[PDB]
RNA sequence: GAUGUCAUACUUAUC
């Protein structure tokens, strides 16, 4: 039993730019094995990242346990990946 | 503009009247309901007059009100129904001098409709249940219980509704330490409205249905249903158990029928009319009240017909069955809505048209020289009972409460050449009509 | 499908630029069909080619094709297929629909969602196919038979609703004729399903409607299987409808008394189960009902042993509170030895029946506490307090209920002295059951009987159960909170020993341990103010002020809840984490995407706006009011109810001049659950502050050329009128031209909002002399009752019900006049519905407002009683 | 004066204008709300107070235009053209059979004395200032919520059974403050910011000035 | 309720059992579903509150927390004098979201 | 079975309320008695149409809102228009920078002025009777005059100054009324200069 | 459907005038028997008492308009 | 104006 809005990929907004890849791998790997993690390296996409997990239940448990996580001095938000919302800039 | 309406003189025409120990002492008290006002009077036997002790405004139309005493208690609670769909059981407090609402059970919508209960309210003589029936296709039965803090509690109301069945009257049969039974004169209007020939409306007379509320099953079902040869107008319950013939007699146009089921036969008795009065060419005469009384020796009923001849009827029965019904013309009384016969020889008649009376019983029974009749007398050719008119000889008038309710005409005039104006109005209906001039001064 | 592994190209194609890495298609646009489901939709892979080769049944293939949109298609496509099959159920017929739905639901490779969609399609096509599925009643009953015995409660409820709809549509004779050969079947599960379906049909169609058929089925002596099925149907009807069975108890008892006398033990056990079930329902306290039944039950319980004796003991324990005090005292004095002898029974069902009967055997007078503590409680502690009883839920809940009944009857101290040794065990389920029993004993009885020699041991056991928790259950924290509430001032040498444990558990590698410590601090926050502990609460608040850096959001929400509980238990302006250094600290915490953490942050912001509004310089509130508009549109229904109260508190504190402009600017968003929340917040701000100051501004949002902004302004005005009520008599003349202009618009939503605002103004200003505006609005709302939308029709019905109570039933009868005998039936039905609503609203008021009707030739209709005058 | 008020037993009361030169009687004013009034009483030149057999009493007020110069075919809705309006309506519970605007006590003010068929006597008095009327309305709204009736029916639904109430203050609910508990009377006085002897004097002064 | 048109009430004889509401539907009315100006409590029937059904929510059906009451718009419109406002059958509401 | 409209008009006492569609109903006499009652309301005209009373004013121009005098006498509408004009010129960066540090005091007009406009300056709207229903063309039909009186627009179109002197204030058609006589359709019409005094009857007409 | 069976006197779209007139007469008789003012006016208009007027009102409840058509 | 496929938008303090 899982809603269809959840997926294997999860987006993160308003992330600190000084965060390293090891801290992001430790924060994403707490709920399960993380398959891939892509951080933005653009001024128009700064503060956002995409973490794709190997399991759907592990990705749902990671998305349920990352909305409003304690980080550096910004308000980061974790949301589900959408095809129509990610390509809104094009 | 914004106006304000106040009440200068209260309503005096009493619609309903009951009697009982509402204060909780050895003396009795009368409770009158004038539709929108509830008053309490104390029939003091020392002076003989009636003195009001409390008067409240119910802000509605009281259709029924009855006082009932619980099992093993001294105070009697008054259960009243109004235009709203809620029955209110209250108790009179002598210390606070007010009517404290003990319980209010809502079981219907507001307005004086035929689906909302509140028209007929019957109570058991033991004080175990209360039946509230509407005009048609609505009935409920509440169970009163005694909580160990000397409290009165109301249970869930039962469902005893029957579709296409109108109810004219309802009463509660006396049952000593048994299940409470409610007897009602029901009338089925399904065949009278489904047949367009018109002949079905002439063979649709009322039938007495007695429903016994089962306390073990927590439901109400119709126990017995017996048809009647005449259309009943009212019902009168007789005390039973360790008393005698428990039953419910039915009154009709020159007819009184004892129809206790089980083993007793239906005993019919015509009402004794006048001797040579030219007042009924082809019309009959029905009863208006019951006024049951018991002085711990026997039981009697002070019935009142449409003319006003108050008759004391006493039923002589056997140890188990009813033998015959006897009646005799006791005295002459004005037309009243309800009579409240209290203890120590007191009879209060609350006339709906005219003044109210409070008399003292001097010669109870009067079975010495009056030509009394009986239901077992082999009389033919109609009723064959011609009673002679006579003045008041068994009761003497003690108190006369002025009740000018029928104030149809009213004019404010100063024809008496005084400072303050006066009001000339009318009172009474028919022969009891009178022109009354009222002033603001004292007598 | 959702857990399938993907390649690198599919992962790179779903990501935008600017990121650094650290035939098989049936007729075109149909969804993908399963390889095992190519049998029911085999006629859809080929082309239709409708040219003199199209029978009617091929259109039934279209009824399969929409089923292809209903099984595994899109949810808008499934909604369109359901709308096409519901509106055309009469034209397609129930025959081919049942013939296409019967092998689809009986497939061995189905799923739960497909079965739920098939049950919803069968229930939705049951309202239009009334009195037509009587030959297809058996084919639907054979598919709905395993749905009632399923594991899920929702599927069982849907099957019971489908069985009730089939019993209401097929009547009583067809259901009795269809279930008549299904009673003497060889399969026991099919016979039990048929008995459950017959019990559901008897519950949905009335007890005397199936009572003589059940009496004839139970009184027939041909086989034991039919009598067992009838007894099982009677037991299911007694267990389904407790209240309904009670009246039928006498009858049901007369049929159940004929059983339990034959040579078959299964029929006697079924009759004993029906009598137990009956006692529970029919004639709950009807000892007389069990009168003629109490005599063979004691003989069967004393002369034989086994499952039948256990069923007779369960029936005696169920009927023992339904008797008098002397009868229960006589029954309890002869059944305690049989209950003590059956304590060593190896069967689980007999042990469960004994544990269920022991709770009812000691529930009143007659049973002494000393004998129950000497000869009943040591065998109940030695035979039932095991590790295998905590595995099953039915064996644990009944044991906890029996322990609570033994603690309420004998004493709480004697149960606390024997239940404290299992609090430090190695099993989680037994420790959770012991903690739940201790919480029930503390809630029902209390902790007054516990002395000083056992309270410290109980506190140590509760601390060992809370510190060694492995699951996410809130039973241990609730038990510790109930124990702290039962202790009160007796836990005064226990607050440092709990604080040193909470401070140690707040710093750990796990994430659930800090959340459990914060939940335990929040549950024990009310016990510190009543024990004169102010420095410890201040130290806990100063620790929790810096404990907001926990990366787990479930721990951060629990820390915010603990901070809110510490701020509620203590003073608002007397906290060592003051409001001057916490309200800017919670301003980045309110932008969380979680549900519970954002709800706790919104509750803390509302509490800080209600009790600490004088701790800011009127600058952070205007910045937090713009962030409060993003806290809505959440699927939790908790933050949206607190954000409106927080906006109303901010408008009451800082003045309703800044939040009203933000609420008007946020009304144009074109999104669901975002415009109604801002309108409700504006209505709450207008009801908390003066409604006149927001009176012209609400007239300004209707001036903008926008439909959504005008609809939101009308909804805000209607909500403000509904929140005001009697205070809307002064704002009726300002809203009367807006309601007159909004009802003349072409959009039906604006007309429905104007009708709702008129209904709110009628229900609020009823009895104040404002009948002129109501009569003016009723002239415009009267053409709005002929709409085709159900929402606009419901709004017009609400406006009519408001105008009949405000302007009077006479004006409602005059407006509905000359419409009951109308030629057009589409208006005559609406006029009859309005007349029925006016009669249900006020029936006695229609007597004086009735028009004069002349008398006919055969019948008379002139009221001669009211026409006479004195 | 130069007009007739024909009271009908079913619909309403209709006004008719009489001419001095001619002898015709053309009706030019009627009411749309059915009342079935039995008796009536004239108070002013425009308004007319009437009482119905159901138990209600209303006051039909004439429009300020009052176009009576009509010489004589359709009207507004199967009637006349100038439809009158109502400004006051109250249900008393009994059928009022007589009504007269007079002065029952010398030195006071004019009031409408009404006699019903139930034996009661009512007195309707207008309000002098708006502050006393607002205080009476606040006292009635406090007494309808703090002191419910014993019959169970609502006080607002009692006068609004057949016809809805409009600018009508029930004096029986306001005069019941002196027969209640002292704590409830003190709470009602604190809610209105006054004293219970001051509230009793304010409730008794209007009754002493309007009637006996 | 007013949101779901497929929801039906019990409409039975209301006894002395007072209705209860859960924490998610606390303060909301039974018919109008409003949380402003409560006027009168709700009276449950005898069949809707018996055994395990005592102290449960009338709208949702879970464990009760607070007392159920009707709004001020239902007491004046004579909506509280009807039968028991208890939701018995749950159709197309909180059933498909649990399986998805 | 179903009678014609002539028999329904001859049998009923009020034949003006009889319609053509009422003859084919289930009760013509009951419908004729209900339609000709005293306080009955007629049925709307949108019951026999096919546009559901909402598809007529599609392309017709309509004003957005008609503000009353009590709402326009507080200065809130001009301040709202100025705020809408100032907010429409702001970009996305100016809207995002105003959310972190907002500028308080948008209009800040008064606090008792709205209460004085809603309590002291309250004006009663123009209501109507309960029998006058609403239709689609009711908002445009405003044509629903007296003999002897002329409006300002008719006097401006005809070029007749209305004055107290009866020399030029009557129209030049009064010479034909003096040469031919009074109109036969109005015997009680009195015009100044022929049958009425000129300085007394300055209204250029009197219906006596 | 169920509204006409539960609450009598409501009506439907196929309700005739005779049944509606009989329901209105039954409602008027119930309002006269319930209200004391109408019963007092009926007793003052005729020479009968309140009990005879109540019996005449209860006896006229069965087909108050006549046979149906 | 109806019909059947697609899209957009709106409402019921729905979750």
């Amino acid at each position: 039993r899982l809603p269809p809005e959840v997926n294997r990929i999860l987006y993160i907004r308003n992330l600190p730019y000084k965060i390293t890849a090891e801290e992001m791998y430790d924060i994403f790997g707490k709920y399960g094995p993380i398959r891939q993690i892509r951080v933005g390296n653009t001024p128009e996409t700064r503060g956002t990242a995409y973490v794709v997990y190997e399991d759907i239940f592990d990705a749902k448990n990671a998305c349920d346990h990352l909305s409003g996580f304690n980080v550096c001095n910004r308000y980061l938000v974790v949301l589900y990946y959408n095809a129509n919302r990610a390509f809104q800039k094009m | 503009m914004f106006l304000y309406n106040l009440t200068l003189q209260r309503a005096t025409g009493i619609s309903f009247a009951i009697h009982g120990n509402f204060s909780g002492t050895k003396q009795q008290e009368i409770v009158v309901s004038r539709g929108k006002i509830l008053e309490l009077l104390r029939p003091d036997p020392n002076t003989g007059k009636v003195h009001t002790l409390l008067t409240v405004e119910v802000f509605g139309v009281i259709r029924s009100l009855m006082a009932f005493r619980l099992t093993g208690g001294t105070k009697d609670y008054i259960v009243v129904g109004s235009d709203s769909g809620r029955i209110v059981i209250l108790e009179y407090q002598p210390s606070k001098n007010m009517f404290e609402k003990i319980h209010q059970e809502t079981f219907g919508k507001s307005g004086c409709r035929r689906i909302v209960p509140g028209q007929f309210l019957a109570v058991d003589p033991k004080g175990r249940a209360v039946m509230i029936s509407a005009i048609e296709k609505q009935k409920l039965v509440y169970i009163l219980n005694r909580d160990a803090a000397a409290r009165l509690t109301i249970s869930s109301p039962l469902e005893a509704h029957k579709a296409n069945t109108l109810v004219y009257h309802v009463v509660g049969v006396d049952v000593g330490f048994e299940n409470p039974m409610f007897a009602c004169l029901e009338m089925d209007y399904e065949e009278a409205d489904n047949d367009p020939t018109g002949e079905a409306a002439a063979n649709t007379q009322q039938t007495l249905t007695f429903y016994e509320l089962d306390l073990g099953l927590n439901h109400v079902v119709r126990k017995y249903s017996e048809p009647l040869e005449e259309h009943g107008n009212f019902l009168i319950t007789v005390p039973g158990g360790s008393d005698g013939p428990s039953g419910v007699l039915i009154c009709s146009e020159n007819y009184i029928t004892y129809k206790n089921f089980g083993d007793q036969p239906d005993i019919r008795c015509p009402i004794p009319r006048r001797r040579n009065d030219l007042d009924d060419p082809e019309r009959g005469m029905i009863f208006v009240c019951s006024a049951t009384h018991k002085t711990k020796s026997m039981f009697f009923f002070l019935a009142q017909t449409e003319q006003g001849d108050i008759f004391k009827i006493t039923l002589e029965t056997d140890e188990d069955m009813v033998t015959e019904i006897r009646l005799k013309y006791f005295d002459t009384v004005p037309v009243a809505a309800a009579m409240c016969v209290l203890k120590t020889g007191f009879l209060f008649v609350a006339s709906e048209f005219g003044n109210h009376y409070l008399y003292q019983i001097a010669h109870l029974g009067d079975d010495d020289e009056e030509p009394e009749f009986s239901s077992a007398m082999p009389l033919e050719e109609g009723d064959t009972f011609f009673f002679q008119p006579r003045p008041l000889k068994n009761l003497v008038l003690v108190d006369e409460l002025d009740s000018l309710s029928p104030i149809l005409f009213c004019q404010i005039a100063d024809l008496a050449n005084e400072d303050t104006p006066q009001l000339y109005v009318a009172c009474g209906r028919g022969p009891r009509s009178s022109l009354r001039v009222l002033r603001h001064g004292l007598e | 499908e959702r857990n399938r592994p993907l390649s690198d190209e599919e992962l790179d194609a779903m990501f935008p630029e600017g990121y650094k890495v650290l035939n098989d298609q049936p007729s075109g646009n149909l969804p993908f069909l399963k390889p095992d489901d190519i049998q029911y939709f085999d006629k859809l892979l080929v082309d239709v080619d409708e040219s003199t080769l199209s029978p009617e049944e091929q259109k039934e293939r279209k009824i399969m094709k929409l089923l292809l949109k209903i099984k595994n298609g899109t949810p808008p496509m499934r909604k369109a297929a359901l709308r096409q099959i519901t509106d055309k159920a009469r034209e397609f017929g129930a025959g081919p629909l049942f013939n296409q739905i019967l092998p689809l639901l009986m497939s061995p490779t189905l799923e739960d969602q497909e079965r739920h969609l098939l049950v919803k399609v069968i229930d939705r096509i049951l309202y239009k196919l009334d009195d037509l599925v009587r030959p297809y009643v058996h084919k639907i009953l054979v598919v709905i038979e395993p749905l009632l015995i399923d594991e899920d409660y929702y599927a069982r409820v849907e099957g019971r609703e489908i069985i009730s709809n089939l019993a209401k549509a097929a009547g009583l004779a067809t259901m009795i004729s269809t279930m008549r050969p299904d009673i003497d079947n060889m399969d026991e599960y099919v016979r039990n399903t048929t008995a459950r379906a017959f019990a559901v049909v008897a519950s949905a169609l009335g007890i005397p409607s199936l009572l003589p058929f059940l009496k004839a089925v139970c009184k027939s002596k041909k086989s034991w299987q039919a009598r067992h099925t009838g007894i099982k149907i009677v037991q299911q009807i007694a267990i389904l409808m407790g209240c309904a069975i009670l009246p039928h108890l006498r009858s049901l008892v007369e049929i159940i008394e004929h059983g339990l006398v034959d040579e078959q033990q299964k029929v006697r056990t079924i009759s004993a189960l029906a009598i137990a079930a009956l006692a529970e329902a029919a004639t709950p306290y009807g000892i007389e009902s069990f009168d003629s039944v109490l005599k063979p039950l004691w003989k069967g319980i004393r002369q034989h042993r086994g499952k039948g004796l256990a069923a007779f003991l369960k029936a005696i324990g169920y009927l023992i509170p339904l008797m008098d005090a002397e009868y229960a005292n006589y029954y309890t004095r002869e059944v305690m030895l049989i209950l003590i002898r059956e304590f060593q029974s190896p069967d689980e069902e007999m042990k469960k029946i004994v544990l269920k009967v022991v709770k009812q055997c000691c529930g009143t007078d007659g049973v002494e506490a000393n004998y129950i503590k000497t000869e009943i409680l040591p065998p109940f502690f030695k035979h039932f307090w095991q590790h295998r009883m905590a595995l099953d839920r039915r064996n644990y809940r009944q044991l906890v209920d029996t322990t609570v009944e033994l603690a309420n009857k004998v004493g709480a101290a004697e149960i606390i002295s024997r239940i404290v040794d299992d609090l430090k065990d190695e099993a989680e389920q037994y420790r959770k059951m012991v903690m739940e029993t201790i919480e029930k004993i503390m809630g029902n009885l209390g902790a007054a009987d516990i002395d000083h020699k056992l309270e410290e041991q109980l506190i140590d056991g509760i601390l060992y159960a809370f510190q060694e928790q492995t699951t996410e259950d809130s039973v241990m924290l609730n038990g510790f909170g109930t124990v702290v509430n039962a202790l009160g001032k007796r836990v005064k040498p226990y607050l440092p020993q709990i604080c040193g444990t909470v401070l140690w558990r707040l710093n750990n590698k796990s994430a659930k341990v800090r959340q459990q410590a914060a939940d335990l601090i929040s549950r024990t926050a009310v016990v510190m103010k009543t024990c004169q502990e102010e420095k410890l609460m201040g130290h806990l608040g100063v620790v929790l002020y810096e404990y907001l850096g926990e990366e787990y959001p479930e721990v951060l929400g629990s820390i915010l809840g603990a901070l809110k509980a510490i701020v509620n238990v203590i003073g608002m302006h007397k906290m060592t984490p003051p409001i001057k250094d916490l309200l800017p600290r919670l301003t980045p915490i309110l932008k969380n995407r979680h549900e519970k953490v954002q709800e706790n942050c919104i509750d803390l912001v509302g509490r800080i706006a209600d009790r600490g509004a004088e701790y800011v310089s009127a600058r952070e509130w205007m910045r937090i009011c713009f962030e409060l508009l993003e806290l809505l549109k959440a699927h939790k229904k908790a933050i949206r109810r607190a954000t409106v109260n927080t906006f109303g508190y901010i408008a009451k504190a800082i003045g309703p001049h800044d939040v009203l402009a933000t609420l008007l600017n946020n009304l144009k968003v074109q999104e669901r659950q975002n415009r109604v929340c801002t309108t409700v917040a504006i209505a709450i701000v207008a009801e908390t502050c003066s409604p006149f100051t927001v009176l012209p501004a609400l007239m300004n949002e209707y001036r903008v050329p926008e439909l959504n902004v005008q609809n939101g302004v009308l909804k805000s005005l209607s909500f403000l009128f509904e929140y005001i009520g009697e205070m809307g008599k002064d704002y009726i003349y300002a809203v009367t031209p807006l309601l007159e202009d909004a009802l003349m618009d072409r959009d039906l939503v604006h007309r429905q909002t104007a009708s709702a605002v008129v209904q709110h103004m009628s229900l609020g200003v009823y009895g104040f002399g404002c009948e002129d505006s109501l009569n003016h609005l009723l002239n415009y709302v009267w053409p709005n009752v002929f709409e085709t939308s159900p929402h606009v029709i419901q709004a017009v019905m609400g406006a009519l019900e408001g105008l009949r109570v405000a302007i009077g039933p006479c004006r409602m009868l005059q407006y509905c006049l000359q419409g009951l005998f109308h030629p057009a039936r589409k208006v005559r039905d609406v006029y009859w519905k309005i007349y029925n609503s006016i009669y249900i609203g006020s029936q006695d008021a229609l007597i004086a407002h009735y028009p004069r009707i002349y008398n006919d030739d055969k019948n008379t209709y002139i009221r001669y009683e009211l026409d006479y005058i004195l | 004066g130069h007009r007739v008020i024909v009271s009908d037993v079913q619909e309403s009361f209709i006004w008719v204008r009489y001419k001095r030169n001619e002898n015709q009687l053309i009706i030019f004013a009627d009411d749309t709300y059915p009342r079935w009034v039995t008796t009536a009483s004239l108070l002013d030149y425009d308004t007319v107070a009437g009482a119905d057999k159901f138990g209600n009493i209303c006051v039909v007020r004439l429009p300020p235009n009052t176009n009576d110069e009509v010489d004589e075919d359709r009207g507004l809705l199967n009637g006349a053209s100038q439809k009158a309006e109502v400004i006051m309506n109250y249900h008393v519970g009994e059928t009022v059979l007589s009504l007269q605007k007079t002065t029952l006590i010398p030195g006071g003010s004019e009031s409408l004395v009404y006699t019903t068929l139930s034996g009661g006597i009512g007195i309707l008095v207008p309000f002098t200032s708006h502050e006393d009327h607002d205080f009476f309305q606040h006292v009635e709204m406090h007494l309808r919520s703090e002191h419910p009736p014993l019959c169970g029916r609502d006080h607002l639904s009692f006068r609004s059974y057949y016809f809805p109430v409009k600018n009508v203050i029930d004096g029986d609910l306001c005069e019941q403050f002196n027969s209640m508990e002292p704590n409830k009377q003190k709470n009602v006085s604190e809610e209105l910011d006054r004293t219970p002897p001051e509230v009793s004097k304010k409730l008794e002064d209007i009754r002493t000035r309007y009637a006996f | 309720a007013k949101h779901h048109p497929d929801l039906i009430f019990c409409r039975k004889q209301a006894g002395v059992a007072i209705g209860r509401l859960c924490e998610k539907c606390d303060g909301k009315c039974v018919i109008c579903d409003s949380y402003v100006r409560p006027c009168t409590l709700v009276r449950i029937c005898d069949e809707c509150n018996y055994g395990s059904y005592q102290g449960r929510c009338v709208i949702c059906g879970g464990p009760g927390v607070s007392d159920a009451y009707y709004c001020k718009e239902c007491t004046i419109q004579e909506k509280d004098r009807d039968g028991c406002p208890k939701i018995v059958n749950l159709g197309s509401s909180k059933t498909d979201l649990f399986y998805e | 079975n179903r009678f014609t409209v002539a028999e329904l008009k001859q049998l009923v006492a009020r034949p003006d309320v009889v319609e053509m569609h009422d003859v084919t109903a289930q009760d013509p006499k009951l419908l004729v008695h209900l339609k000709a009652t005293r306080n009955s309301v007629p049925v709307p005209r949108h019951w026999c149409f096919k546009r559901k009373y909402l598809q007529g004013k599609r392309g017709i121009e309509k004003p957005p809102f008609e503000l009353p005098d009590f709402i326009k006498r507080t200065g809130i509408q001009e301040m709202r228009e100025a705020l809408q004009e100032k907010e429409e010129q702001k970009t996305m960066k100016s809207k995002m920078r105003e959310k972190v540090r907002p500028k308080m005091g948008k209009i800040d007009i008064d606090y008792q002025k709205l209460h004085d406009a809603f309590f002291k300056w309250q004006t009663k709207p123009k209501l109507t009777i309960h029998g006058d229903l609403y239709y689609e063309g009711k908002e445009f039909e405003t044509r629903l005059k007296k003999p002897g009186d002329l409006s300002d627009e008719l006097r401006i179109s005809l070029g007749m100054p209305v004055g107290p002197n009866a020399h030029k204030v009557p129209p030049p058609w009064l010479i034909a009324m003096q040469r031919y006589g009074p109109p036969p359709s109005y015997p009680n019409l009195k015009i100044p200069g022929l049958n009425s005094p000129i300085p007394e009857s300055c209204s250029f007409g009197y219906h006596a | 459907e169920h509204l006409q069976s539960k609450y009598i006197g409501t009506g439907h779209a196929d309700t005739t005038k005779w049944e509606w007139l009989v329901n209105q007469h039954r409602d008027s008789y119930c309002s006269y028997m319930g209200h004391f003012d109408l019963l007092n006016y009926f007793a003052i208009a005729e020479n009968e008492s309140k009990a005879r007027v109540r019996f005449n009102l209860m006896e006229k409840m069965l087909q108050p308009c006549g046979p149906p058509a």
